[PDB]
């Protein structure tokens, strides 16, 4: 099963143009990006999903600046990236769900709001 | 090359303990998990217990009330289910599988008989007739499976041989029958040959 | 504890024909958690689709699975002889894993009567203290079909047994034989031995019998 380099929070302000939720996978063996499914929740609702095997994004209407970048995948780069509008309001505890065809694997992080 | 191979079928009586094991090749075999999944004959599939092939953590159906432990053996890449207390609703096929979310390669079963019965040889006894009909009654074996053949396989159209049938005794039986042109009664000579392995039986009987 | 509810429990299609098999979920699923197998009679299940659209290497693209949220479909465009097997959805979300009753598809054909046959018990079984008694249907389709056991004209009921074959490869017919057993004691007690079977190719019920001592 899927390994992580875990962070447990990460925090962003006004000056933070685009805020990023980390996510590596540290064992992942896929040799194509057709292999790996990638899913972010927030409070039990999914708000991304990238379905390697149709190269496909899939963002409710109050996430639609939210995706990751695929070229990063293979490398195990499962980050999440939105921009700050979307941030704001959603602020909490982030799973980072990556799957490798048969494994799988899972990890928390909160996503912090600071002000200064 | 992905392959899972599994131990051979036992028989066991109510109360008893099985152990099945599955052997893995082909693949780094830490690097999945593995699945357990049980199938009575004639229902659908069972879901058994996961176990993680690197860790030894193991999740195990509710239903099953602790009676399954779930082992792997980094060693030699094999995996093993144990089921003790045995009773009548445990006979089944049981399936081994690699992965976790979902399963892509299965071995190919264990099948578990749990009753009080004992071990016996079939009874064969002959079922004698434009299109006519002959065959062979395979009745009161334990356990299951026998293997009917017509002429040594060199007579298969029209051949059937029909599931076997759990009787009250606590035996099985089946019937193998074939269909001949009826002028080829005198000319050909059709034997059936009866093969139950769990007691070394082979049988040949003319009908 | 996600629960799967599948429809149809069976199936019958016509060769080249389009299957809709459905997989409903109690609670709200991720696609990458729902996959298809294929089980033939005797074999293990075969993983057909993973990820709820994706199929595996080899499997033909007559079968596409699509779905969302509670529902889940698995479609199997021209249907084929060799397509012939129980399909199970399984799901795995948060530490549970479940699967579908399955659904068994079936191939239709034209309807075709059975040929019946009875044979009466060997001289030899006798020695044993029971006799048995098989009536044999051959090749007929569909598979409903009554078997009734009739000795001295009186209705059985309680000491007969049945057992079906799997739909044939060739012609896609069905095989039944019907056992009737009997003690020694009883069996000589009575003449008449006759197997009466209904089915729908057979305008009205068929008949065949014997008479103890022929
Ligand atoms: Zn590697
Ligand atoms: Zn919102
Ligand atoms: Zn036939
Ligand atoms: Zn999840
Ligand atoms: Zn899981």
């Amino acid at each position: 099963q899927l390994l992580f380099n875990k962070t447990k929070s990460v925090e962003f302000t006004f000056c933070n143009d685009t805020v990023v939720i980390p996510c590596f996978v540290t064992n992942m063996e896929a040799q194509n990006t057709t292999e790996v499914y990638v899913k972010w929740k927030f409070k039990g609702r999914d708000i991304y999903t990238f379905d390697g095997a149709l190269n496909k994004s899939t963002v409710p209407t109050d996430f639609s600046s939210a995706k990751i970048e695929v070229s990063q995948l293979l490398k195990g780069d499962a980050s999440l990236k939105m921009d700050k509008s979307d941030a704001v309001s959603h602020t909490g505890n982030y799973t980072c769900e990556v799957t490798e065809l048969t494994r799988e694997g899972e990890t928390i992080i909160e996503l912090k709001y600071r002000v200064v | 090359q992905v392959q899972l191979v599994q131990s051979g079928a036992e028989v066991k009586k109510p109360g008893a303990s099985v152990k099945v094991s599955c052997k893995a090749s082909g693949y780094t075999f830490t690097s999945y998990g593995i699945s357990w999944v049980r199938q009575a004959p004639g229902q659908g599939l069972e879901w058994m217990g996961w176990i993680s092939a690197y860790n030894g953590n193991t999740n195990y159906a509710q239903k099953l009330q602790g009676r399954v432990t779930m082992t792997t053996d980094t060693s030699t890449s094999t995996a093993y289910m144990e089921l003790r207390s045995l009773r009548s609703d445990d006979t089944a096929v049981y399936y081994c599988a690699r992965g976790t979310v979902y399963f892509d390669y299965w071995g190919q079963g264990t099948l578990v008989t749990v009753s009080s019965a004992s071990t016996k040889g079939p009874s064969v006894f002959p079922l004698a007739p434009g299109t006519a009909a002959l065959g062979c009654l395979v009745k009161d074996y334990f356990p299951e499976p026998v293997t009917v053949s017509w002429n040594s396989g060199a007579l298969t159209s029209g051949v059937h041989t029909f599931p076997a049938v759990l009787q009250s005794s606590g035996l099985y039986s089946l019937s193998s029958v074939v269909t001949v042109p009826s002028s080829s009664l005198g000319t050909q000579t059709y034997i059936c040959n009866v093969n139950h392995k769990p007691s070394n039986t082979k049988v040949d009987k003319k009908a | 504890e996600i629960v799967l509810t599948q429809s149809p429990a069976t199936l019958s299609l016509s060769p080249g024909e389009r299957a809709t098999l459905s997989c409903r979920a109690s609670q709200s699923l991720s696609r990458n958690h729902l996959a298809w197998y294929q089980q033939k009679p005797g074999q293990p299940p075969r993983l057909l689709i993973h990820w709820a659209s994706t199929r595996e290497s080899g499997v033909p693209d007559r079968f596409s699975g699509s779905g969302s949220g509670t529902d889940f479909t698995l479609t199997i465009s021209s249907l084929q002889a060799e397509d012939v097997a129980v399909y199970y959805c399984q799901q795995h979300t948060q530490n549970t894993w479940t699967f579908g009753q399955g659904t068994k598809v079936e191939i239709k054909r034209t309807v075709a009567a059975p040929s019946v046959f009875i044979f009466p018990p060997s001289d030899e079984q006798l020695k044993s203290g029971t006799a048995s008694v098989v009536c044999l249907l051959n090749n007929f389709y569909p598979r409903e079909a009554k078997v009734q056991w009739k000795v001295d004209n009186a209705l059985q009921s309680g000491n007969s047994q049945e057992s079906v074959t799997e739909q044939d490869s060739k012609d896609s017919t069905y095989s039944l034989s019907s056992t009737l057993t009997l003690s020694k004691a009883d069996y000589e007690k009575h003449k008449v031995y006759a197997c009466e079977v209904t089915h729908q190719g057979l305008s009205s019920p068929v008949t065949k019998s014997f008479n103890r001592g022929e």
